[PDB]
């Protein structure tokens, strides 16, 4: 089918890659072109555990994590801490859409156990954090979208929209 | 402010209503009351005024029957059903500029006779275009309502 | 955080729309369009809500309880609703243009005024403060247009002269030639000075006389003529949808609002005068 | 779906057409044609509905109740009609041509512009969401054409040049490969830029002065000389007939809309104006 | 004195307002606005305090006791309050204007009367004796305007003639020659005679009809029509917050009042009828 | 706006007086109705050539027009056809002068001697789509003053 | 990080000019933008001492001290009697806000240990003192902003409002 | 006040500068920068006499002398020739008008007497003969401003406007 992986962008230390794969082919969903990000994915009903950044399934529809859909296999090393779904395009909850998709996908998201140890509690926390955006600009986007620092001088723009688009929910523990 | 304009609209209408002997001229007036009031406030006053006089076909005994209507109550408007109606609405507009002192009655009555002065009347109304359009609104809107109510089909 | 979610959206008319008279001031048109406080056309949120509500109660019959939560019950309300609509400010109206000269000739253009962009900035600033949202992308755009106030400007295109709606001649400055369009359109947007914009906009409105014909004589009925006022196609309004935390506001913002694209507002629907398209600002950026 | 049936069609003028917009101050033609929001001719859906409804009421004298449900009662309207008409967009207008730079001679030609097609895309995109019905065969022809915007193109021809309506020179670029004759006829279709198309279409309208003669002395009456404006025979308007499900919308779509071939629009009926032909998109391929 | 300080503020309607009063007045409005002793819109001190106290308890839930000490402690504990709101007084209502070129052209203007400016002066004198942050820069302006009572006045603009709300022609006179305007919006402020102003003001008030629709037949219900009254966008109400001498008020006036920019007053929030803005006349002066 | 309705008042006032005979008046009333619709149907340039040909502007009629720009007692000589077309030609040129579409000095030295008339018509042709957009409301105002102030025949 | 500090405005000695330094560049917080003084900072819970003017940390929220913000560093003659602190923009109590702030501020405040030998008693102090308004505009409003005693200034506004706005609570001991 | 004088563009050589030093001020009537020459003066009823480029008054409106009237006084010598005319600048027929003149303009024109020796039959002299087309710029245009022939690639247009704008009449007797 089409192995597209979902890497969320919170303010996290382990958030850098946790992946050993990239495009591989010649396809993508999220793009940056002289207007900002496009087709950002949003998974609702989940939260982030910043300790080992990963989606933890709650049942609260208010809990959501905005992240990008990068093309690539789920790093093909662990392959067990990743939830795998074969979904149509009309099932995606996309943000800032540009153009429709291949209508049948294969999503790989970093998924963790519900962890019934402690009661859940989530804090809405944005990613303004100028001390941390210049990190992910280097880490997540550039490694994937080198196109930023190659011919796409609009670097402040992709720096402008990160602080405005992605706003995840975290457990903060 | 315009509490005496619903009064004025009743004497002006009752004049036009009687100097319209032919039944098809009343119906033609009812068509002018609805339409002409809605171009004055979309197209403007003098663009609609030009349209009114151009269809009124002045310069006749009609143009002097108007002068009589200002005072007399036995005057009659004769002409094309489309002419008497458009000219009867010119009365309605002019009857207001007289009774409200926007235009001097002596000027208007002698400008309706002396051919050389009519251009000065249209020239006067051009500068009074913003002031007039504001005041006649309640008056014309009332004329519109009286037409739809009093002018009936047989 | 006073509002859980805040959803600004544009309202592009697909057909001429007509939201009914409403007001009490007598007017020349028989069935006029809803007016602003500046006299521009607008849509009272009471008409946005009632139309969008009845649309959703049809297109999402299974989520009929999430809608009753966010948009209030109908017959016996125990509780206030959670979602709010703001009145749809007129954002841009189309106006036919006779472009004097330029490389690309144009047949029509979007016309907006500075007074309208100030009302939008008022919506954006207050909604920004009463919520977690921050529409800095729009706000940075509109705050650059509002800096050039008191001077006719064309947003991106190069016109320098034009005759709008066959009666008004204007000369247009260029703003930056780098700032992107507000909406997705190759048609330029002129931000007119509010005085000349009021008259240019009144020309774009569609006054229409309609009759009721006697079936047995094929003539107009006795007093069966009346006038009517429409807003053109391609007219863009701007409203915001707001909501408080309820666990149904999150579902509303997830499914209901992300599957709303076409709605039927206003009246005169039997003659096709209501079809409209909603473009959420989350997307048009 | 919001609409049970969605039936777009084309309206082909068999004779000259005149849907009146009534006289007006700013017109300079006494009886003008119904105009668009950007100048082109159009048929208000209130004219379409009333003309078609009056036609059906006498052609199908037993289906009164089926027509009254879909098109609304006339005596005591205790509810809303279930069927909607959309304003007929001018699809293509017959233009006179001078076939230079070719040896295959045409006398006339169909001329349309890109803005006229964009309004047809909008009508198709919208009603393809408010109904399950899709029109991919039509929506993909139109979108193939719209890709070649910023250029005058001819679909089913090899012209390379022309002089439309005696005045307007066009350098046509044939389409990439071909398009299977959207409006099936041996006559080709040109898609022009709207700067030129605005003038070409306006030159293609028919403006006629008429008189009234006194009944006894064979002389024109006083001021009995007026002008009118017709749309040329063989003109094509695009519209849609939408309907919500009622068990009568099913009959309407299945029994009435397949026996609707020739109706009579507009006025001037005793001059033979207004005879027109409905050609449904569902069976136009 | 136990009124150590007083903090006047302007209440600026971001959207239309509706603070309801039951059915207390006649005109035709079923749900009218809150009036005052002479017929202008006001916000009662109960509604203005309760709305700001209902707000600001969700906004600063940690400071609930600081607010309870100042604004009432709505629970069964009945320690006396420390803060008082005065009734909000209509200061200026927006009005559509057509000026006879008369100017740099405006489309809308602020309109006050001399009755309304006396009550503002009454509020301003009454707290000058305790406000050791004496705002005489503002109290003097009203004093000079009230000196010129008995004729229509324009403060900073130079118009000399205009048409207010499409119905009232007024001739205007400069204050003496010039004076700074109060509202920093680039909008003139007219002060009309009490007879003419009461008509111009009553014409800015929005009086709409509203409809409840039978969802199955899309027609209005029986008795599903009623009438309401709104106060337009950009309207300005002026009120004062009086505070007794305490340590909680020092926190309230420093920590809480600095962060109030937007609040929600009145009702019909679903229609988006409450978003208002406070401006705290201690920085705008 | 209505500046062009005021402009049409000054122009018609000049024409209404320079047309002495009352049959020459009733001819200009015919021109005002026909020549406004012909600019609609046929366009400006075809109608202008039609006007400027029936005017028969030799040099005697050019001075009457050039003076009428300035004086208010000049008079058009000729018969009902020539004077009415010459009057309507002045109606048009008056608009292009009072609207900066042509430099009045150029238009007056073009009307004068021998050949810059060809330069004018050449220039007028290049401004054709601009003119036919701006004069619509003006010529339509002239058409209505004509039908109002001039009786029929 | 940028360096600014806070010179308050009492009718008091020892604050002729304390900052010892001026902008260095052309970036400030406080202003005189032809319409008065903009972005005046206020510190509550702090009182002033006539003797060697500086802010003493009272615990009463009713007590406060109003002054202005100048960009620089402390006197560099004692350098310890100054509480330095990094704080965002929205955190500051500001009066007559005219513009936005950098969201990154390092402020130095004239400080002293509470010197608990005597009990504290603050009193409302206005600085009208028609003869004293002259001396400090000499001492700061020109030693910080030279252009005041130059081409453009409104005497009937600015030579009035220092007496009118700036006020505080003083120990009066 | 603003002294100005007339120098035009014939084939002759006596028009080389024909008038001594320019005003010295930065004011002129004619632009030369973007669209070539701007604000070319046209005087009617005069001819150039194929030599001694002075304007004898004819009577017919057909006779043109198109030239660049510039700021200056005639030859600082005998004033037996030039018109010495003052006019409010709304009374001189310019062509290719640009940035508007607003003051009264005292101008000097190379006037000759009617010279009633015999008939004056004017001969329209169009400009051609590229060699002088540059000589005209070499003897007139390059000196009146000196911003030409030095920094202009727009010299190409000045070669064309002479053969496009200026065209006059001459007695040739």
């Amino acid at each position: 089918s089409t192995q597209r992986e979902y890497v969320f962008i919170p303010i996290t230390n382990s958030i850098t890659i946790d992946v050993k794969i990239t495009i591989g082919g010649s396809d993508h969903i999220t793009n940056i072109d002289e207007r900002g990000i496009h087709n950002v994915l949003v998974i609702t009903g989940y939260a982030v555990d910043e300790k080992n950044g990963r989606l933890v399934p709650t049942l609260d529809p208010c809990d959501y994590v905005k992240g990008i859909l990068v093309a690539g296999t789920p790093q093909q090393a662990q392959s067990n801490d990743f939830l795998t779904l074969k979904l149509p395009a009309n099932k995606l909850y996309l943000i800032r859409k540009k153009g429709n998709i291949s209508d049948d996908l294969k999503i790989y998201i970093p998924y963790s156990s519900p962890d019934a140890r402690n009661s859940m509690k989530t804090k809405p926390v944005s990613i303004s954090d100028d001390t941390i955006v210049n990190n992910i600009i280097k880490e997540v986007f550039d490694k994937i979208y080198n196109i930023t620092q190659k011919e796409k001088v609009k670097i402040e723009k992709v720096k402008e929209d990160i602080k405005e688009l992605f706003s995840y929910y975290a457990l903060e523990q | 402010l315009y509490e005496e304009d619903y009064k004025l609209a009743l004497e002006a209408f009752k004049k036009v209503f009687n100097a319209l002997t032919h039944y098809g001229a009343k119906q033609a007036f009812r068509s002018r009351a609805r339409d002409l009031v809605e171009e004055i406030y979309n197209s403007g006053f003098i663009p609609t005024f030009f349209y009114i006089i151009s269809k009124a076909e002045l310069n006749s005994d009609s143009l002097d029957s108007l002068i009589s209507l200002f005072s007399s109550d036995n005057a009659i408007l004769r002409g094309s059903d489309e002419n008497v109606s458009y000219s009867a609405y010119l009365f309605i507009i002019l009857y207001y500029l007289i009774k409200r002192g926007i235009i001097e009655q002596k000027f208007l009555i002698q400008a309706l006779r002396c051919e050389k002065t009519r251009l000065d009347l249209i020239d006067k109304l051009y500068n009074l275009a913003p002031i007039i359009s504001a005041k006649i609104r309640t008056y014309l809107l009332a004329i519109k309502r009286l037409s739809e109510a009093l002018i009936e089909a047989r | 955080p006073y509002y859980a979610f805040a959803e600004p959206f544009f309202i592009h008319a697909i057909t001429h729309l007509h939201v009914g008279s409403g007001s009490s001031v007598e007017e020349e048109i028989d069935l006029p369009f809803q007016r602003d406080e500046l006299g521009y056309p607008t849509i009272y949120a009471s008409s946005l809500k009632g139309a969008i509500k009845s649309f959703l109660l049809k297109e999402f019959p299974d989520k009929r309880d999430v809608i009753y939560k966010v948009l209030g019950e109908d017959e016996n309300p125990e509780e206030a609703s959670l979602g709010t609509f703001l009145d749809a400010i007129l954002f841009a109206i189309p106006s036919r243009i006779i472009e004097i000269d330029s490389a690309k000739p144009y047949v029509w253009v979007y016309v907006t005024t500075y007074e309208l962009l100030k009302k939008v900035k008022l919506y954006l600033d207050s909604i920004s403060q009463l919520s977690n949202a921050s529409f800095s992308n729009l706000k940075n755009k509109i705050d650059t247009i509002l800096a050039k106030e008191g001077k006719n400007i064309t947003l991106d295109s190069d016109l320098k002269s034009a005759i709008l709606n066959e009666d008004f001649y204007v000369e247009l400055e260029a703003l930056n030639n780098k700032i992107p369009s507000i909406i997705n359109a190759g048609v330029p947007l002129l931000v007119l000075e509010d005085s000349i914009g009021r008259e240019v906009i009144n020309r774009s409105l569609i006054r229409v006389r309609r009759i009721r014909i006697d079936r047995d004589k094929k003539v107009v009925e006795t007093g069966g003529l009346w006038s009517e006022e429409y807003v053109p196609m391609k007219t863009i309004f701007f409203s915001v949808l707001l909501g408080k935390e309820s666990k149904e506001s999150a579902i509303f913002a997830s499914c209901i609002l992300r599957n709303l694209r076409y709605v039927i507002l206003g009246g005169k629907e039997t003659i096709g005068k209501g079809i409209v398209e909603l473009r959420w600002v989350k997307d048009v950026i």
